[PDB]
RNA sequence: GUCAAUUGUUAUUAUUCAUAUUAAUUUUUUUAAAAGUUUUUUAAUUUUAUAUUAGUUUAUUUGUUUAAAAAAUUCAUUAUUUAGGAAUAGUUAAUAAUAAUUUAUAAUUCUGAUUAGAUUUGUUUGUUAAUGCUAUU
């Protein structure tokens, strides 16, 4: 079975017991655990990571029949995709959208990311 | 059971309000949906707040478009007029002269230097776009100023895409290139509209703030039909009609 | 007959290993050995989680009660640190209030590393502050009487503030437009570019519209001051003068309502009076009748001093110090 | 700041015009730029047309590959040339380079119109790299193109010797483009 | 008051004295269909219809014995009205007819507001506290009060 | 058995801050005031056959200023309880039907009228 | 992609890329006139299901009771569009959609 | 453009005022380049003129980097020969 | 730590296509003791392996 | 047919000339040769200068055969009438209605691929069969056809009109083959299959909005949350779609209310 | 990165289908079980809130201090059975703390609604090598 520390990283750290908190809860319809894979989320993976996102004939079929992609039943690009639309094809999107954002310059200069306390000050001597 | 049990009424809360005092110390009680109604059921819209400096002092000159005789919008609206009229002869004080009514662009407190500059700037801005005789199609009335400003709202349909960016060319040139002062200082996309009524200050005291809904409500969503439009004018208001339109300094 | 491996290889997304994805022999020689070369928390991916327009703000509100009211009677000052902690280990990016929430409440609690942490975990998620921000870590820093933290935070963060000088505008107007997608951007770039969770480097731009400017000075004379570098300090506090004088007065921030107990609407009729008992006379909500515990001096932040009032009281501020620094 | 490519967006097209005329300015007359529009010309007869016809680099693309499209058309008398700055399209740029029947199709057009010989009329060609410019272009630009005595080099231009962009390997075959076999217009373009 | 204290300078100061300023459409948003604001972190201020506390007294049957209650109305106010128009103003938002049961005049902590006066004469805000009282105060104590059942 | 397909169009376009928080579909029905019909795809995957069929159903959506006109594709989101069914509010517009507008400008209606 | 890896595999005598859009070239090769290609079926008999395969899912089928086993061969296209055969595919560990199978 | 920048120091050999105005930028981390967009502009240019920030942010770390071990590159020798790190730089093959 | 894992991230940072400056891309790789002889052989992969694969049958000596 | 469908066969009967934008584009574009081709006037001519005029032998359909009117000069006034549009069979008077329309709405001249030029090459196709369908009424071999032929009417239609719905209308309100057009039913229209067409052509996102409702309002802030309409209200801008008097009543109603409100309880 | 593995003696052939095992009713004394809840000064008042019914498939949703103990809500999306299939009806929406006779013509429904039939809505079973079939509050 998949574990359950799954719901807190998605929903919050202890999120459950407030929850159970609820006066009528659980009866008689519980509100189930969101006990999914990390990598088989909805809403955060790509296509090229959640492999149910490769679909096609119902899933990234509809996507590039409505964005205009050239799409086939079965081509060279990731899911039915034959070549790019008139958009994509001539707009630039390298700074379009969410500014690139500054945690990423922490990669290249790591020097930030330090542990401020000795792992042994704990209270493991 | 013929009502809701708690209605909307009971389903509103307010954050003034203290929620633990007005729910725990006596029942609070007002029209709430009055003050919730949506800017789209008022046509309340927000035109460009002058700043405050700015709004001590009166307009001196205004860019806009003078509306073109013979044409659908005003045989709409001065049938909207006479209509008016017809219902408070009070409005006829109150009333924009049909012989003035024209789209308003831009306001702008100057003397000739500076109108010889944007008469370069527009002979020039409008020259750099080197745009096709525009056409604004008019429809739905709105409000100004709380009430005290009633305009032919322009919808955004016809020719409005190549427009809205004439105002944005001039007003980063006409503002921040050149020292020429604007209610709308920061290259912001003013309202243009057709002002089909405006309540003078003094008059303010006489029919009150708000020129009536009544008096609007009908024509709310009026169709005023499309207006070709060929000819921007940079004009000072300080006359009234000298042409039957005020006193023209600039063209194009 | 078809293929027992179709009968298999076909039927891989059965609805018996849906339960193990909870889409809705055992002993440790069959485990592997390269499990236990995972590094601490290695095995953990990048997560971005779009969370509900309002609730970005009432997730924000509860972590923004818990930091500035950690220190009441029974948290512990720490605890003011271990919500911030709560907040960024569930993505929720810290903004620029919870961060002068943490500084505060931990000054307050004489806890002066501890607010320096803060100030360096904003340094690790390398959140630019603003020029609020970057006064308040040096207010902790003449607490702290370190020259070489104020010096340090200096040269990263606050290095091109400038005075508003003569000829300026004013502070500037708002220019960050909202996050908004035309549909071009939204249909066609990828997920990563489209989430967005309101990181504190994007109001930074219009946080710094106020022109605090001055203060900074004044912070940083005062560590100059804290920390017997006077030669620092006369240089700074020259240059906080002769500008204080000549530079218009800079337009005071109005308080911002996220922070600061902002009053509410309420019928104060239903109050105990201030003889409610009979046996002492109590200072009501509505009226007091004890009288201040405290002489105040009644004066406003000292943002919205004047601009020669400022430099003055810029010297109420320096002093005190001296004496701190001597009475420390 | 162009030539060296920085401008990565309008790259170093128009600026090249400006150049031009400065070379072609401190050549003869500082009171030369005589920008009549489109034509920037030299008046003592010896003409020095630095007529600029169109953008290449953002029109072959879109409509009409009129390959003769000099982007810059500087003709020094006798010689015709023609300055196009290259298309990055390794396809549209074999439809810059102007064929033999386009060759002596534009000199047979300017003999009549500027008096030329119909003899001495050597029309040439000249393309740049796509985005930046190199080092060795601007050295046989002002050399044999735009000839100029080289002491006035210094002068008009100080900073040749300074010029250091060399070209890159991705780049270098912006030059060697090969006519297309004539029995295969289907294929190739 | 801590708060609205300090917000009494950005009145004046941060637009009335600058000479130099822009407010810009387009990022100067308005509220949600969520019910609630946004998060965002600014704003000088305004507020053009002050919202205005109008309290009054009311009796209900209690089940027990007749008691009188709080009905307070909120009702926004014109900041250059007059007094008169603000009795006038009030009375349609009752939604419960034992409200204005007949003329009453507003009233600040027992003395009486003169009518021919705006609220600026009188300086009233939201937290300012305006009782409302009828005609019948004399009455009430009088033993014609109110007809309870025994 | 048919098990809930989250994974879509919806969800591959649009991060969903939970279950079929936001939707994008056709506006079917402006009939009713201030509520523009729209019809959606909700998936389904049947783990029998292994093959995931559509099963389109209808959501109402709230449009303040009456800007959705029939034929449009709408990015809708959920929301608070409005009435007994909307709890959607219409986010944003991306593609208007034009002549949905013109074919009203010239006086008609938005769509002509069925068949049957 | 795949009878490039079936070639390598030796199913075929040699396949060619004639560019053409339609349809390309690929020579069978038989041993004791007999086609070395016995069963070859596509693993989707519908395009509407395309089945994915674990890098376990493929590692299963190489043991045959206790046997390392690669006599079958199995075609996977790859997430990142590489078309490789299974023995590959759990070489370097990653999955894919399953194509076809050949032995 | 050209008018503002008008204040005139011509004692500046090509190297020295670069050299140290190299300095600055070397010291530079990389949230220095953080804000540097002018904000009030069109998603015509709000697109261009990031891009061409992003290439001096890229050009700036190039002479950065590559001159940050030249400085170690003269020390190496200064660290071998025992001379000045200045007059390596003019240091002969004869040499 | 196969594939799933979360991506390690690239070492450098070029922005631009227009990314042109000579005397770089060398600035990615800047690359006594008694080694026994076959080990530097092996691990260099120039020493001839011998695998499980050279293996015959295990024969009936005994 | 009905009065609109017929009103095209009037056209038919007596035929339908060149238009003259192909005959003043001719001019415009090659000076040389119309005025050599007015200067050649009434006599043989025996150089094809008119080759330019009519590029596409089908082009050619003022005379029979597209023999182009102009080699007739020369003749005798009796082969003129010959070839005249007036000894045309009726399966040529098709080819001289549809080549002379079809041109008309040819964005590309050579081209027969257009949504304009084969919606028309249809359209024409299916008043014409449904011409002759209801006059001799029981044929089934031309019954089948009409269903090929309106098939591949819509599937033309609802794709041109997002190309250019002003095209569009012409090739709806001239030949009214509207009714084909008419969604199918209910069903198919109230789960959204009579939109989602154009989805599963393609032509969803296809309009360049740069041309009409400036798509600064159609985008609500993805921060904020704000709906389509705040957007719009706090730039100033309008989307209304032009309401029936249904929503306009109902609207009066709601702006007058709260204002009736001081009528009523002023008793 | 350690466990998928199929056992009927048939009876020309076609067609899952009599006599098999597994798990169940048959099948039997080893887990229940009776009354009187209990306070309190006031004939009173504090404290003493969901097994067992009847008929439901667009269905069932939630707490201000009660307690704890020293500005969190009334809404929702989904999934819904009958072999042979047509209408439903105190309506829908907008006003509003209207509307026993306001304003629209609206609302559900063949994408199978309403009435009627059966069934208490399922992290629970059994069978299996297993998508499945087959139970459950």
């Amino acid at each position: 079975r998949q574990p359950s520390y799954i719901h807190d990283k998605r929903y919050g750290l202890f999120s459950n017991e407030h929850n159970i908190g609820k006066s009528r809860r659980g009866l008689p319809h519980i509100t189930p655990i969101y006990t999914k894979h990390m990598s088989l989320w909805e809403t955060d993976t790509d296509a090229s990571t959640n492999r149910f996102f490769r679909h096609y004939v119902f899933g990234q079929r509809e996507e590039h029949l409505l964005l205009g992609r050239p799409h086939g039943f079965e081509a060279d690009q990731a899911g039915g995709r034959q070549g790019d639309s008139a958009y994509e094809l001539n707009t630039d999107q390298r700074y379009k959208g969410v500014p690139r954002p500054a945690i990423t310059n922490l990669h290249y200069e790591p020097v930030w990311n330090q542990t401020l306390y000795r792992n042994t000050a704990h209270g493991n001597q | 059971e013929r009502g809701l049990y708690f209605p909307i009424n009971h389903r509103i809360v307010d954050q003034r309000n203290t929620l633990g005092s007005g729910a725990e110390e006596a029942d609070i009680q007002s029209r709430y949906r009055r003050q919730l109604r949506s800017s789209f059921v008022t046509r309340e819209t927000r035109q460009t707040e002058p700043p405050a400096w700015s709004r001590s002092t009166r307009p001196t000159h205004f860019l806009s478009l003078p509306l073109p005789a013979r044409c659908t919008l005003r045989v709409r609206v001065k049938e909207m007029h006479e209509s008016m009229i017809f219902a408070n002869q009070s409005i006829e004080p109150l009333l924009i002269p049909a012989a003035k009514l024209h789209v308003t662009l831009g306001v702008m407190t100057i003397a000739p230097d500076v109108l010889a500059a944007i008469q370069d700037c527009v002979g020039q801005a409008c020259h750099d776009t080197c745009k096709e005789p525009l056409q604004l199609r008019f429809r739905g009335l709105g409000t100004f100023a709380h009430g005290r400003v009633l305009f032919a709202g322009c919808i955004t349909e016809a020719h409005f895409t190549t427009l809205d960016t004439l105002v944005r060319r001039i007003r980063r040139d006409v503002g921040l290139g050149l020292g020429v002062d604007m209610k709308g200082n920061p290259h912001d996309s003013y309202v243009p509209h057709v002002t089909v009524a405006k309540i003078r200050p003094s008059q303010i005291g006489q029919f009150g703030r708000q020129l009536p809904i009544s008096m609007w409500a009908d024509h709310q969503h009026h169709d005023f039909g499309d207006v070709t439009f060929n000819r921007v004018d940079l004009c000072s208001m300080k006359g009234e009609g000298k042409d039957g339109y005020y006193h023209v300094v600039s063209s194009i | 007959m078809r293929d027992p491996s179709l009968k298999i290889l076909r039927a891989g997304s059965g609805f018996q290993q849906l339960k193990r994805m909870g889409m809705p022999f055992r002993g440790a020689d069959t485990y592997s050995v390269k499990y236990c070369e995972q590094g601490r928390y290695e095995y953990q991916r990048y997560l971005m989680i779009n969370r509900f327009p309002s609730e970005y703000k009432r997730h924000f509100l509860r972590f923004l009660g818990n930091i500035r009211g950690s220190k009441s009677r029974d948290a512990v000052p720490q605890e003011a640190l271990h919500w911030l902690l709560r907040m960024i280990v569930d993505n929720f990016n810290p903004q620029h209030v919870h961060y002068i929430a943490a500084m505060r409440t931990l000054q307050d609690s004489g806890e002066l590393d501890m607010a320096r942490d803060v100030w360096k975990i904003m340094e690790r998620q390398q959140t630019w502050p603003d020029t609020a921000t970057i006064c308040a870590y040096l207010d902790v820093c003449v607490e702290a009487g370190e020259k070489t933290w104020a010096v340090e935070a200096w040269n990263r963060y606050c290095t091109e503030l400038r005075f508003l000088q003569a000829g300026e505008v004013d502070p500037k107007p708002i220019t960050r437009t909202p996050f908004s997608l035309t549909r071009e951007e939204l249909l066609y770039l990828p997920k990563w570019k489209k989430h967005f969770d309101h990181d504190p480097n994007l109001d930074v731009p219009d946080l710094n519209r106020f022109n605090r400017t001055r203060e900074v000075y004044l912070r940083m004379a005062k560590v100059m001051l804290a920390s017997d570098d006077m030669s620092m300090f006369e240089h700074f506090f020259d240059k906080l003068q002769a500008a204080m004088l000549t530079t218009p007065t800079p337009v005071p921030e109005p308080p911002n309502p996220h922070l600061v107990r902002r009053p509410r609407w309420s019928p104060y009729e239903h109050q105990k009076s201030l003889h409610h008992s009979p046996w002492r006379m109590d200072n009501n909500g509505r009226a007091m009748a004890l009288g201040p515990s405290r002489t105040i001096e009644g004066e406003m932040q000292s943002r919205f001093f004047s601009n020669p009032q400022f430099l003055v009281h810029a010297v109420k501020e320096a002093v005190a110090v001296v004496l701190q620094r001597h009475m420390a | 700041h162009d030539f060296l490519g920085l401008n990565v967006v309008s790259g170093y097209r128009p600026s090249l015009g400006r150049f031009l005329i400065h070379c072609l300015s401190k050549k003869n007359n500082i009171s030369n730029p005589v920008s009549n529009g489109r034509v920037l010309l030299h008046v003592s007869t010896s003409k020095e047309t630095l007529f600029d016809y169109g953008d290449s680099k953002n029109q072959v693309a879109h409509d009409d590959s009129i390959y003769g499209l000099p982007d810059f058309m500087y003709v020094r008398g006798n010689d015709i040339f023609l300055i196009i700055i290259a298309a990055d399209n390794h396809w549209l740029r074999k439809r810059q380079v102007p064929h033999t029947k386009q060759l002596e199709g534009i000199a047979r057009r300017c003999s009549f119109v500027l008096g030329i010989p119909f003899d001495k009329v050597r029309i040439r060609n000249l393309l740049l790299p796509p985005n930046y410019v190199d080092s060795s272009s601007l050295r046989r630009l002002t050399e044999t193109v735009f000839d100029m005595s080289p002491a006035s080099v210094k002068e008009a231009v100080p900073w040749i010797s300074l010029y250091e962009k060399g070209l890159d390997a991705q780049d270098v075959d912006y030059c060697e483009l090969e006519k297309t076999v004539n029995e295969e217009e289907w294929l190739t373009l | 008051r801590r708060f609205t204290e300090s917000q009494t300078y950005p009145g004046p100061i941060r637009a009335a004295t600058p000479g130099d300023t822009r407010f810009y459409m387009g990022s100067a948003e308005t509220i949600l269909q969520e019910n609630e604001r946004h998060y965002v972190v600014d704003d000088p201020h305004v507020q053009h219809l002050v919202p205005l506390r109008v309290r009054f007294k009311t009796f209900i049957w209690v089940t027990s014995g007749w008691e009188q209650r709080v009905q307070v109305v909120q009702v926004m106010a014109q900041r250059d009205s007059t007094i008169a128009e603000l009795m006038q103003q009030v009375r349609i938002e009752n939604q419960s007819p034992y409200l204005c049961t007949s003329s009453f005049k507003l009233c600040i902590d027992g003395k009486d507001l003169d009518e021919l006066k705006t609220l600026a004469d009188y300086g009233i805000h939201e937290y300012s506290r305006i009782d409302a009282i009828e005609e019948n105060d004399h009455l009430l104590h009088t033993e014609a009060e109110r007809l309870k059942d025994w | 058995r048919r098990m809930p397909w989250p994974y879509d169009l919806t969800s591959m376009i649009f991060n969903q801050p939970r279950q079929g928080s936001d939707k994008i579909g056709y506006v079917v029905g402006t009939s009713m005031l201030k509520t523009a019909v729209v019809a959606a795809n909700h998936m389904v995957y049947y783990p029998k056959f292994n093959q995931r069929v559509s099963r389109t159903s209808r959501f109402f959506a709230h449009d303040e200023d009456l800007a959705c006109v029939e034929g449009d594709l709408v990015h809708i989101k959920q929301s608070r309880k409005i009435s007994k069914y909307k709890h959607y509010y219409v986010f944003s517009i991306l593609e208007p039907n034009i002549e949905g507008r013109e074919r009203l400008k010239l006086g008609l209606k938005a769509v002509p009228p069925p068949l049957f | 992609g795949c009878a490039k890896v079936l070639l390598d595999h030796g199913l075929v005598a040699g396949f060619r890329d004639f560019r053409n859009d339609r349809a390309f070239a690929v020579e069978l090769k038989y041993f004791q006139n007999e086609p070395t290609i016995n069963i070859i079926e596509p693993c989707s008999y519908d395009g509407k299901t395309e089945f994915e395969w674990s890098p376990k899912m493929m590692r299963r089928l190489m043991n045959a009771h206790g046997i390392h086993n690669r006599l079958i061969i199995y075609i996977c296209r790859t997430a990142d569009n590489r078309i490789i055969d299974h023995i590959q595919a759990v070489k370097e560990c990653i999955g894919g959609r399953g194509l076809m199978m050949a032995h | 453009m050209l008018a503002k920048y008008g204040d005139l120091t011509v004692v500046k050999d090509d190297l020295t005022l670069l050299e140290k105005t190299e300095s600055y930028i070397a010291k530079w981390r990389l949230n220095r380049w953080e804000f540097r967009v002018p904000p009030l502009l069109y998603p015509a240019v709000r697109e261009k003129v990031m891009l061409q920030q992003e290439i001096l942010k890229a050009l700036c770390l190039n002479r950065a980097e590559e001159h940050k071990h030249v400085l170690g590159d003269i020390q190496i020798v200064a660290s071998i020969t025992g001379i000045s790190p200045e007059s390596v730089r003019e240091k002969n093959r004869a040499w | 730590g196969g594939p799933g894992s979360p991506v390690k991230g690239p070492g450098y940072y070029a922005p631009p296509m227009e990314g042109e400056h000579m005397r770089g891309y060398t600035a990615e790789w800047r690359d006594p003791e008694p080694w026994e002889r076959k080990y530097k052989q092996y691990a260099r992969g120039q020493h001839p392996s011998y695998d499980m694969v050279y293996a015959g049958p295990m024969p009936e000596i005994f | 047919l009905s009065p609109i469908q017929k009103k095209k066969q009037e056209q038919m009967l007596y035929g339908v000339n060149i238009p003259e934008t192909r005959v003043m584009r001719f001019e415009q574009q090659h000076p040389l040769l119309s005025t050599a081709l007015t200067q050649l006037d009434g006599q043989p001519k025996g150089f094809p200068f008119w080759y330019k005029k009519y590029p596409t032998r089908r082009h050619a359909y003022e005379q029979r055969f597209s023999v182009p009117t102009e080699m007739l000069e020369g003749y005798n006034d009796s082969i003129k009438k010959a070839f005249s549009m007036s000894m045309m069979t009726i399966q040529e008077k098709q080819f001289a209605q549809e080549a002379m329309y079809m041109e008309r709405y040819a964005e590309h001249d050579f081209d027969t691929t257009s949504p304009a030029v084969l919606a028309v090459k249809r359209a024409l196709k299916v008043r014409v069969l449904r011409n002759h369908l209801l006059t001799n009424p029981h044929n089934n071999i031309v019954k089948t056809i009409l269903a090929n032929t309106e098939r591949k009417l819509n599937h033309t239609l609802r794709r041109l009109r997002k190309v250019d719905f002003k095209r569009y209308w012409e090739i709806i309100r001239d030949h009214d083959v509207q009714d084909v057009l008419q969604p199918p039913n209910l069903v198919t229209y109230r789960q959204g299959s009579y939109w989602r067409y154009d989805w599963n052509a393609g032509l969803a996102i296809s309009t360049q909005l740069a041309d009409v409702l400036d798509p600064r309002g159609l985008n609500g802030c993805v921060e904020t949350g704000r709906s389509r309409s705040e957007v719009a209200r706090d730039l100033g801008l309008s989307y209304t779609r032009p309401l029936q008097e249904n929503e306009k009543k109902q609207l009066s109603e709601q702006a007058v209310y709260y204002e009736r409100l001081a009528k009523f309880k002023m008793e």
